[PDB]
């Protein structure tokens, strides 16, 4: 996270880390929506052009963290992969199209103060809140700037930008399963996602019921907070259908 | 339909703001 500040404790109870076994690292951000359920970006599991293509025992999930290192017994849990879900029309080959994944844990968590889900959008939720100008909270252990870790979780808001812009903006083509946020050249303020942070919750808060949504998931992006460049995330909703369908048949 | 989903124990559950929190909700006004 680019230009954004420490996070509170249990700001983001959602808030996954992606981790892998050996070597040990940090891969990629994620976030609970369920006691046993893990959504995450699937260029963060795979991802041929670089080889990557991880399977359930080359990974662990992080749950109810703080530190970006420190190991914070009986707080955080860590948890073992049954079963990794890409979805089917995932684009890797062009522009990481339907950007999404979800993992199944082995058992199920249990929920703390630090440890609770987020809720995913509804249509309702989608065609109110997803709107140009409105502002949506991005938070993980990314990266400060282009390749720079931050020793706590980072949080940053970052609003959304009209489509048109989204496009003029880089010459890679964009989906309706995605959208842009950041702040234009202008508006003197500055933030954006970076490496690390992909993978990570985009989430609003609801105006009406005061609950938090997943609007987002950070995709991509060409560098990290530069004039005239947007960062890009997976529209949830757009691909929520598929989300059900996983959950509804493997459970 | 979303049961307790999207409530922060230590923030909505307990009635208390995190530090940004109403930046995002004056965005909707788009300004102020
Ligand atoms: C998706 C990819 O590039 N190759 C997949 C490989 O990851 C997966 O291990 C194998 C399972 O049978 O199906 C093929």
């Amino acid at each position: 996270i680019v230009e954004g500040s420490d996070a509170e404790i249990g700001m983001s109870p959602w808030q996954v880390m992606l981790f892998r076994k050996s070597p040990q690292e940090l891969l990629c951000g994620a976030s609970l929506i369920s006691d046993r359920w893990v959504l995450t970006a699937a260029h963060c599991l795979l991802y041929p052009p670089w080889d990557k293509n991880f399977t359930e025992n080359d990974l662990l999930v992080r749950i109810g963290k703080h530190s970006r290192t420190r190991y914070e017994a009986n707080i955080e849990k860590i948890s073992m992969l049954e079963k990794i879900y890409i979805h089917p029309r995932y684009n890797w080959r062009e522009n990481l199209d339907r950007d999404i994944a979800l993992m199944k844990l082995k058992k199920p968590v249990a929920f703390s103060d630090y440890i609770h889900p987020v809720c995913l959008p509804d249509r309702e939720t989608a065609a109110s809140l997803l709107q140009a100008g409105y502002k949506g909270r991005v938070t993980g252990w990314g990266n400060l700037k282009e390749t720079g870790q931050p020793s706590v979780l980072q949080v940053v808001n970052l609003p959304i930008v009209e489509r048109p812009v989204c496009k003029d903006s880089t010459r890679i083509r964009i989906t309706d399963n995605m959208f842009c946020a950041g702040y234009k050249p202008d508006e003197g303020k500055r933030g954006d996602a970076c490496e690390g942070d992909s993978g990570g919750p985009f989430v609003m808060k609801s105006p009406f019921n005061n609950r938090w949504y997943q609007m987002g998931i950070v995709s991509w992006g060409e560098g990290c907070d530069r004039d005239g460049k947007y960062g890009f995330y997976t529209h949830v909703f757009r691909l929520k259908k598929w989300i059900q369908k996983v959950i509804d048949q493997f459970g | 339909g979303e049961a307790d989903c999207g409530l922060r124990p230590l923030f909505e559950k307990k009635s208390l703001e995190d530090k940004t929190e109403r930046e995002l909700l004056e965005s909707y006004i788009d300004g102020r």
